[PDB]
RNA sequence: GACGACGUUGAUAGGCCGGGUGUGUAAGCGCAGCGAUGCGUUGAGCUAACCGGUACUAAUGAACCGUGAGGCUUAAC
RNA sequence: CGAAGGUGUGCUGUGAGGCAUGCUGGAGGUAUCAGAAGUGCGAAUGCUGACAUAAGUAACGAUAAAGCGGGUGAAAAGCCCGCUCGCCGGAAGACCAAGGGUUCCUGUCCAACGUUAAUCGGGGCAGGGUGAGUCGACCCCUAAGGCGAGGCCGAAAGGCGU
RNA sequence: AGGACCGAACCGACUAAUGUUGAAAAAUUAGCGGAUGACUUGUGGCUGGGGGUGAAAGGCCAAUCAAACCGGGAGAUAGCU
RNA sequence: CCCGGCGAGGGGAGUGAAAAAGAACCUGAAACCGUGUACGUACAAGCAGUGGGAGCACGCUUAGGCGUGUGACUGCGUACC
RNA sequence: GGUUAAGCGACUAAGCGUACACGGUGGAUGCCCUGGCAGUCAGAGGCGAUGAAGGACGUGCUAAUCUGCGAUAAGCGUCGG
């Protein structure tokens, strides 16, 4: 049957990437509380 | 569909007295070769009966 | 000869546990409504 | 119940038995002797023993016959050929089975069948 | 004088192996090597390659004649077992024991 | 598992021989017909497990286990 | 020259307990009298880890179908080679996308992994392999849409938009 | 010509058995309906939680819907076990 | 060095105070699972204990006793929260 | 003496229980610190277009990986110790 993922490259960048996140405010404090937790990868982006 | 109690190790040995393993304690004698084999089986080197079969 | 590996790149098995909770009927056991 | 039936299944279809035993009259035939599980041997003498009683005497229906039962043009003539004429005067019994063992991968009990003449 | 081989973290759980090793304890070496080659087990190879090592120790290390061996202990002891995982239905997940022993073998005279 | 027969002093199974039985006139060849087809040799050929045989093949000497005269006491004989 | 801790044995008190010395251990522990407690567990569909039971019990994943003779190795029903036999064939054959990401090719190895063995492997471990003016991407341009200098609104935050 | 007809792909889903620690957290097998349309499918985008979107079923909204998920208030409260 | 597949694992040898300090490494408990030895057990019904009580095995003692383990038979007796 | 007859009976252990010896699995306990926890006192309270925080990717004799650095790349100059 068709699961929940189908994944797509562009789509993920478009909606989780590091410049969606830039983007906004919101997103912006996503990635504050992201780099103040110490976490090695900040966003999808690769 | 399931037990009610955890059967104890006294069960437990008491169905593996028919698990015993036999011996075949009835090794033949090749009558030319001398060697050891199973009672109507060809020999490791190929005999039976005194007899080179196989080679 | 040309040397017995022993690197053993997968010996960390390690291995977990996990389960999902299924779905039941109990509509016709139910003694009531 | 089985009372008087005769004829191993093999855990296997009518058609694969068929095609199984005719594959392994002919490495019998052409080999001369072929290492088997015992119980797929004492049912390949029921197959291999008729076509060499068949090729005692020889004509055309009866090549016709041998080819029919096994499709290949080589093990008729070396029946009709060798197999015939060494076994002319044998009534019966041209195989031998000897007991050989258990297989390493599973454990099933191997034999040897052979010819009884094999050119000794 | 007795001489002992072990084979330690033999992949095998101790139950099968103790069926085995109860068929040879107390028998005479070459009796023993003979009912362990007309075994059709697979722990029948293990206890004769741990039995074959010790004769061999004996024989090197300690005095000699192997025409006097006896198998005077043999135990099989539960080693370390591998957690593995089988995937059963309807996403629940199942753990696989990988059993192993180890395998002691004591002649003498 | 057990149970029954048999191991060469042998019919215990296969094959083999002869029959039975089932199907229905095999292949090959000839003949007729333009041919399909018919016909004959030919009720021919083949035939699982059936019957009656036959040592041709497989049932091997070992070995293994089980013993060396069976408690005591009274009562009879 | 033997600390705590274990593992024993004796002895002693109404008890919770104490005391002695056998062994292991190898470096700590503390009469007394005061003081403070993260001060005492068998259960909470307690919590976390280990090991049981069923139990050598079920299963081993489409009922497309195999059998020989070799080779190899310590070993082969499964690896390889040959010979026949089944199965798909608008597919079970190709060719790509998406996604993956080195699974590719080659040599070694057999622990772990492969629902069996494995000598084999998409396993481990190493080395090599992807060569473009014309094929794509990038790039020229635009659709849905998004953003949007100024602007117009909105407590801020922001919204809408040339 | 046709929200024509039969019937493959394709898209669905009426029935039966099987499976129920499944091969699968709804499948398989045998039939079944439509199949030039109010058809299906790809790739982007767009609508957000008392909100969306709905040929309507309290359907669906990442195997979660009389009100999604994540984190905070929060060690809410519980004459109850 | 020996066995084994130029495996794994083990047996020795040396090192060290110590290798049941050998790397799966300080100590090493319990659950759990073996191997031996002693005794009881195949005509006997149930919370499996306790009260009496043979016999056997051993150690002390050495006739006799005592201790310990095991326990035929018998009286009584349906776990805990 | 023998022979019968009757009465009675150590001798059974496939397995299993208990005790005891000795192992294995497993990781408690004791002991120990690499790190945590709560203070006190003395500082400093910022940094960034001369490009911040946070990263990516490279750099040694390297092969990852970590650390330092930045094509002047496990580093360069100068003054002091």
């Amino acid at each position: 049957m068709k699961r929940t993922f189908q994944p797509s490259v562009l789509k993920r960048n478009r909606s989780h990437g590091f410049r969606a996140r830039m983007a906004t405010k919101n997103g912006r404090q996503v990635l504050a509380r992201r780099r103040a937790k110490g976490r090695a990868r900040l966003t999808v982006s690769k | 569909a399931v037990q009610q109690n955890k059967p104890t190790r006294s069960k437990r040995g008491m169905r593996r007295s028919h698990d015993a393993l036999t011996a075949v304690t009835s090794l033949s004698v090749d009558k030319t070769s001398g060697e050891k084999h199973l009672r109507h089986h060809i020999t490791a080197d190929g005999y039976y009966r005194g007899r080179k079969v196989i080679a | 000869a040309n040397g017995e590996d022993s690197s053993f790149g997968s010996f960390t098995f390690t291995v977990e546990l996990f389960s999902t909770p299924v779905w039941i009927w109990w509509w016709p056991r139910i003694r009531g409504p | 119940m089985r009372h008087r039936k005769s004829g191993r299944q093999l855990n296997r279809n009518s058609s694969h038995r068929q095609a199984m035993f005719r594959n392994m009259a002919g490495s019998l035939v052409r080999h001369e002797i072929i290492k088997t599980t015992l119980p797929k041997a004492k049912e390949l003498r029921r197959v291999v023993e008729p076509l060499i009683t068949l090729a005692k005497t020889d004509s055309v229906a009866n090549r016709r016959l041998a080819f029919a039962r096994t499709r290949d043009n080589e093990i008729v003539a070396k029946l009709f050929n060798e197999l015939g004429p060494r076994f002319a005067s044998r009534a019966g019994g041209y195989t031998r089975i000897l007991k050989c063992g258990f297989r390493a991968g599973d454990n099933a009990p191997m034999a040897y069948i052979e010819l009884v003449d094999r050119s000794e | 004088m007795e001489t002992i081989a072990k084979h330690r973290h033999a992949r095998s759980s101790a139950q099968k192996v103790r069926l085995v090793a109860d068929l040879i304890r107390g028998k005479k070496v070459s009796q023993a090597l003979d009912i362990l080659t007309y075994t059709n087990k697979k722990a029948a190879v293990l206890v004769k390659k741990v039995l074959e090592s010790a004769i061999a120790n004996a024989e090197h290390n300690d005095g000699a004649d192997i025409d006097d061996l006896k198998v005077t202990k043999i135990f099989v002891d539960e080693g370390p077992s591998m957690k593995r995982i089988m995937p059963r239905a309807k996403g629940r997940a199942d753990r696989i024991l990988k059993r192993t022993s180890h395998i002691t073998v004591v002649v003498s005279d």
